[PDB]
């Protein structure tokens, strides 16, 4: 029942016109200045180096 | 004899499955309703300004028609 769940999300948040106005073009950092802070989960692993520890 | 907790998958709940899909509105149809709305909207509305036009007149002419008052 699950993964119905949270593809009712999809339907509700991502498609929507409101996500796509205010989160998006805020904070574009990728670069190696990116890499000088070190998340490891998600932001670099998110967007841009292909790295993973599992 | 042991006894432990048992493997069970039977139908593996379907990893990662797309349920948003396009549902009744497809793009270039909508607009054939919708402006087809709007064209049927002032059609309908104008006749009625012009079977007010036989009130309007007709409300005026009361005013001329009395003279006494």
């Amino acid at each position: 029942n699950f993964s119905l769940r949270i593809d009712e999300l999809e339907e509700m948040l991502t498609n929507n016109r409101i996500w796509r106005n205010r989160t998006v073009d805020i904070g574009i950092v990728t670069a190696e200045d990116a890499l000088n802070y070190g998340f490891s989960g998600v932001m670099l692993r998110g967007s841009g180096i292909q790295w993973d520890l599992r | 004899x042991x006894x432990x907790x048992x493997x069970x998958x039977x139908x593996x709940x379907x990893x990662x499955x797309x349920x948003x899909x396009x549902x009744x509105x497809x793009g270039y149809s909508m607009f054939a309703v919708g402006i087809g709305a709007l064209l049927f909207g002032y059609w309908s509305m104008m006749k009625w300004n012009r079977e007010r036009r036989r009130l309007q007149i007709e409300d005026f002419e009361a005013r001329i028609a009395l003279m006494p008052l």
